[PDB]
């Protein structure tokens, strides 16, 4: 039927799992201990939850996601926090060895041993669901664990399984921030090894998450929960598709076909417009057309670019919540007719919409608004050269110096293959100023 | 699971490593009889780290004692916390030590480290999978630096996967009471480069300023320099043993210190030092903690960086804290002064955050420094060994033993060579 | 004289500090943050008919 | 539809504008909440609201109003007052640093970087209203803060939107009192920047307020509160025509049209008759022949105006109760005959009449009188150049031996402009008599 595995990579990927997972629970009204009040939902595992947990004959759900990563600390907390009842323990797949920011050390040293454990998981996984229409992997580029380890497995995801889609959402690297300097020389090792053969990525950056909560949700001293339930949130958009109706509905089979242009670039960007104070929204009014003009306001993309120094490609809008196609389509019409709007003249249409009347919910606890009509905006631009541009010179000067190898050559690498990614590098701009060439 | 056995060595490691081991002991609540009083749970769960189970609750520390003069160990044993110690580990020689470096490194050692090797390979089979091994010994002590020079070579080749961190003492550069240190320091330093992966570099006028400063107590005791320096390297070892949001591993932090493999001198860096007063006149916030932690001021290792630059700087934060603070810290402090690092790499800070403050404060931190400052350091003893290999003094002795002077020539090439091998990076 | 000695004791206090400060913004709002630069540096409200930079 | 956005510069201009939206929510039965009783008249926000305030689907009334300011105290204690809840935390512009009454300061210093998020704040409120008659700006000509502030928006929402009308209400410096000498400094510079774009600026002063209260109203300790009441409710009388109906509607674009002769001088003066204590009102009567008498009297003029020394041009009476229009028509008829009074012959008629039946209320705890028959009295007379002349004199002294002046040129100014605004009021004052010349 309709439903998916997910997959959280690193420990940068395992915290958004737990917090996605505290959210997706809420509006099935899931409790912790895994079943329902005496009213019956239960049978052999078909509801609301079918698509994203396992409610078997024993009465109690069963995520369909994977914790992988390479440390037993914050994987034993969870395993002792709140809801481990209803995790699988060793779906909750920890390691004993780190990576140590190494791609190759997550790539080559442990994972061998350990990606045929996972393998057997996902098989498990495989042959129980039925429509299986891709895979929900979190990670982040600058992983410690994250980048090496997710590489190697979606090769063998790949190889296995090349019929079906796959989804990765990832910290972009910080424009300007960067907590570690091999966070540089993994980036574009992961990045060379998945260009032929990911098929859509979504990033984000923190800063700008910041930069928009201490803008509209007025939390000069947000949290790091704060953070997940915004990107918890946007997930839940997106995938409020899958768990409910609306006008119309869309899959992500449409997704990857009427994002991506071109081979290689498969980079858009989310955006979710009513992110906004509760007491902001407490006295004032919300409708299409406003949010419509404030998720293509730039200064709201959490992305460090500038859409005036490129040009549009597609654009993606899914409208959660209670809202008709009559001022949609009029408001619509208008952003059209604008001319700072600079789209792709390729592309006359390069619009997908989605309508869903399910109202987004208030996490217990939240910070967030009061939310019934709502949008996620997925759009690529060709502003995004920059952010590899403002890559590069990071790199040819690094590489040139060549620093921190005896670190990887000293564990077994040579530097062929940091040589081959450059220009594999060089051949996206080349690409990307291409496409931008009309 | 990955842990960590110690070793203790020198007559300062013995006075270094007694304070250790009770500020750990005081930190995860047993008593000093060892009957651990159940308080924190997470003590409870990640304590395995560094010790080991004993009967009835008893958490036997994972370190080794080495030495030669028992008085010391007497006192040691006699100490607070000697009882959580074991007679096992408590290995020694039958010799007056007249810390002599050459004696302490072929004579007495030649029958000490057959022992000690045996000893510490059955601890090393007791625990499953070391992280490594920490040493705390002295540069310029006599007797410690022959015992780690040894040991430090055999565990190379023996154990050649794990960290070699080395925490020596530099003596003081105005003073180094043993007039033939310069020539320890100078025989010690020459293996230790290529032998050792990370080294601490302390050294006690900076230690002395430091009550000077802000301790404002006039008289204290060698033990409260122990303390400082304890809860300094306490602070670092506060990453592994503690969860949260904060990557604990050396070896995660060592690549992204170390550029290149001569780099293993490094430089400690603590956070809130307080006065009589000035707790109850102190208003705890971030920024303030982060001026007081880069205050030149607050440094304690060798000197002031201020005359060179600085390579990379690594900080681990301790308490109830949050990454927008340290974020828009660092932005300030790279805002502040980026032309006081150098143009050969930017983002050279490297952060961590430890949600689970110390026993006594909320907010901590400890910070370990690599610049250009060590220049003063070895040139000094540079023009030390030049001036007293001018014209070999107190040399008798160590041609007696069987040394020669054709190590000295060719060790004093060693650090000369790392003299240009700082300059040229960096100058 | 207690007072005195117990703080004229050592050296007097003298800044080698890191001059390490934050420029402010000129408004008070938790939110929004203009200096004498960077004045476009502030949350943008929510327009209906005109986007971004119309003009 | 029908409707206008207020404009509060000045913590001088605030405290009024607290008043009127008091007074306001008042005839509206607005609760200090923002929603009405269990009678039903929320919706998209259309009713006796939608030209004021802006209840939408969530049920708060909100007032269709700016309040910049330039020092935090005001701002934030009315934004912990009674209606705070209602008021817009970001209309409610507060400030940080202050002009120090130089005009030039508040016009360039700070002034830059606040209009855009005026100018954000302005587009807002023009995107979301239909009808946009005009704008309603409170402001002073020795305004610390209102002098250069007003200048610099009305400049830039002059050049952007030009179609519509802007309404100007500043109290008019003491002609013999002066709280500051900078004080016309400033209000010479603003009348020579706002005489080519402002639309109608209506000027009073306290001193004649403070002179009515203790002759009629009889108080010799009124306070801010007694004065704010009274502009308050002379806003209150002009707006009614908008919210209200009575036999014939007027509007601002025939007041605009009609009152004003010639461009450059809009500049007529306020008047209402029915000003009398509650005891006073309480054993005696009130018809329209000793109103309209009552309001050509000279000494009933809030401006030290004597009628006698000039000429009317302009005149406009709008009938706010229960009134025919058979005594209206033969008292203005005898008013024609008066041959004291003495209009221009260039206009044989110079009267603009506006009849509206509801009955003009009092205000809960007030001092007003209970009043059947109101009239506001806005008319125009050649008497004015006095006033202007007054500055004159004042100004030449203070320029020729060029006092304070190091201040403005010690933060980056010169003598040119304000040598412009001298024969700026030159041409002021020499068009006034050669109007006044037959
Ligand atoms: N996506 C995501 N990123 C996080 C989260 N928490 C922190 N981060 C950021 O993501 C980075 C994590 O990258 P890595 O350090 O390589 O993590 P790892 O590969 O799983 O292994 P470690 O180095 O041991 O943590 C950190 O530097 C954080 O800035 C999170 O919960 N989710
Ligand atoms: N324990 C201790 N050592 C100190 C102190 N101050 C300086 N030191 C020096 O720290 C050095 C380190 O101790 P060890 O390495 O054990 O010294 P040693 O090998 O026994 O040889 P000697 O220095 O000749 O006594 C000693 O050499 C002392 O000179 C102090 O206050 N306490
Ligand atoms: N509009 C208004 N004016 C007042 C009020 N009370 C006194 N005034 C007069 O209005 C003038 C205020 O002008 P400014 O001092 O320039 O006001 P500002 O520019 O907003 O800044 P400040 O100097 O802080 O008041 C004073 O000189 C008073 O004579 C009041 O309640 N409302």
């Amino acid at each position: 039927m309709r439903e998916c595995i997910s997959i959280h990579v690193g420990q940068a990927g395992v915290q958004i799992g737990n917090a996605c997972w505290e959210l997706y629970c809420l509006e099935h009204g899931i409790q912790p201990d895994g079943q329902m009040p005496s009213d019956k939902t239960i049978g052999g595992g078909d509801d609301s939850f079918n698509t994203f947990f396992s409610e078997t004959g024993a009465g109690k759900h069963v995520p369909r996601a994977v914790f992988v990563d390479l440390e037993p600390t914050v994987v034993d907390e969870v395993r002792t926090g709140t809801y481990r009842q209803l995790f699988h323990p060793e779906q909750l797949i920890t390691g004993k060895e780190d990576a140590a920011n190494n791609y190759a050390r997550g790539h080559y040293t442990i994972g061998k041993e350990i990606v045929d454990l996972v393998l057997d998981r996902i098989r498990k996984l495989a042959d129980l669901c039925t429509g299986l229409q891709g895979f929900l992997i979190f990670h982040s580029f600058g992983g410690g664990t994250g980048s090496g380890f997710a590489s190697l497995l979606m090769e063998r995801l790949s190889v296995d399984y090349g019929k079906k889609s796959k989804l990765e959402f990832a910290i972009y690297p910080a424009p300007q921030v960067s907590t570690a300097v091999v966070e540089p020389y993994n980036s574009i090792l992961t990045t060379h090894t998945t260009l032929e053969h990911s098929d859509c990525a979504f990033m984000v950056d923190n800063e700008a998450i910041y930069d928009i909560c201490r803008r509209n949700l007025d939390i000069e001293r947000p949290t790091y929960t704060n953070l997940n339930r915004l990107i918890g949130q946007i997930v839940s958009s997106i995938t409020a598709s899958l768990r409910f109706d609306g006008a119309l509905n869309v899959d992500l089979t449409e997704f990857q076909t009427n994002l991506v242009p071109y081979p290689r670039i498969h980079f858009p960007l989310a955006t979710y417009a009513p992110v906004i104070s509760a007491e902001k929204a407490y006295h004032e009014q919300l409708s299409v057309a406003e949010i419509t003009n404030a998720c293509f306001e730039p200064a709201n993309q959490m992305v460090k670019c500038d859409p005036r120094h490129g040009k549009y490609m597609a654009c993606c809008m899914l409208y959660r919540g209670d809202v008709v196609p009559k001022d949609v389509n009029a408001a619509i019409a208008t952003i059209k007719t604008k001319r700072t709007i600079q789209f792709v003249d390729w592309c006359p249409t390069g619009f997908k919409v989605g309508i869903n009347y399910q109202p987004p919910t208030v996490v217990p606890g939240g910070d967030l608004a009061k939310v019934q009509r709502a949008v996620c905006m997925l759009s690529n631009t060709t502003a995004i050269a920059e952010a590899w541009a403002r890559l590069d010179h990071k790199f040819d000067l690094m590489y040139a110096k060549r620093a921190f190898v005896h670190w990887y050559v000293g564990e077994g690498m040579e530097e062929g293959e940091f040589s081959e990614a450059r220009e594999d590098l060089a051949a996206l701009e080349k690409d990307y100023e291409e496409v931008g060439v009309d | 699971m990955r842990e960590i056995v110690h070793l203790q060595a020198g007559q300062c490691g013995n006075q270094i490593g007694a304070k250790f081991w009770e500020v750990i002991s005081d930190e995860h609540g047993i008593d000093p009889t060892g009957t651990y009083h159940g308080d924190s749970d997470l003590q409870l769960e990640r304590i395995n780290v560094y010790y080991n189970e004993a009967t009835g609750g008893k958490y036997v520390p994972r370190a080794v004692l080495v030495d030669l003069e028992p008085g010391t160990m007497d006192s040691v044993r006699s100490g607070p916390f000697g009882q959580i110690f074991r007679p096992d580990n408590f290995v020694f020689g039958q010799s007056g030590a007249g810390n002599n470096w050459a004696k302490g490194h072929y004579t007495e050692g030649a029958e000490l480290v057959d022992s000690v090797l045996d000893v510490v390979r059955k601890e090393a089979e007791s625990c499953d999978c070391l992280q490594g091994f920490q040493l705390t010994h002295s540069l310029g002590g006599g007797t410690g630096s022959g015992m780690g020079t040894l040991l430090i070579s055999k565990i190379r080749e023996e154990y050649p996967d794990r960290i070699m961190n080395t925490f020596s003492v530099v003596p003081s550069p105005k003073v180094s009471d043993t007039v033939v240190e310069p020539y320890n320091a100078t025989l010690s330093v020459h293996q230790l480069v290529e032998n050792t992966d990370e080294t601490y570099c302390i050294d006690n006028e900076a230690l002395y300023d430091i009550c000077f400063r802000t301790l404002k107590l006039t008289t204290p005791t060698y033990g409260d320099l122990n303390h400082l320096v304890s809860a300094t390297m306490s602070g670092v070892t506060t990453c592994l043993r503690f969860p949260g949001q904060l990557n604990a591993d050396l070896r995660k932090l060592a690549v992204n210190m170390v550029p290149f493999p001569r780099l293993h001198f490094f430089m400690p860096g603590f956070a809130p030092l307080t006065s009589r007063g000035s707790q109850q006149y102190r208003a705890l916030t971030v920024p303030e903690l982060t001026q007081q932690m880069f205050d030149a001021k607050n440094m304690m290792a060798a000197c002031d960086p201020r005359h060179g630059r600085y390579l990379t700087v690594a900080a681990v934060f301790r308490g109830r804290m949050s990454m927008k603070e340290v974020d828009e810290q660092m932005l300030n402090v790279q805002n502040k002064n980026s032309s006081y690092f150098v143009e050969w790499i930017p983002n050279n800070v490297k952060t961590a955050v430890c949600d689970i403050p110390p026993r006594g404060l909320k907010m901590s931190a400890t910070f370990i420094g690599n610049s250009t400052a060590i220049q003063e350091l070895f040139k000094r003893i540079s023009e030390q060994f030049t001036a007293m290999f001018r014209r070999k003094a107190f040399l008798h002795w160590y041609t007696g033993e069987g040394m020669d002077e054709m190590e000295f020539t060719e060790a004093e090439s060693n650090m000369n060579d790392l003299v240009s091998e700082y300059q040229q990076y960096q100058d | 004289n207690k007072f005195s000695r117990q703080h004229a004791a050592f050296g007097m206090f003298q800044s080698h500090n890191i001059n390490v400060t934050l420029e402010k913004s000129l408004v008070t709002g938790p939110d929004n943050h203009i200096t004498h630069y960077d004045r476009l540096n502030f949350h943008p409200s929510y327009n209906v008919n005109r986007p971004s930079i119309c003009d």
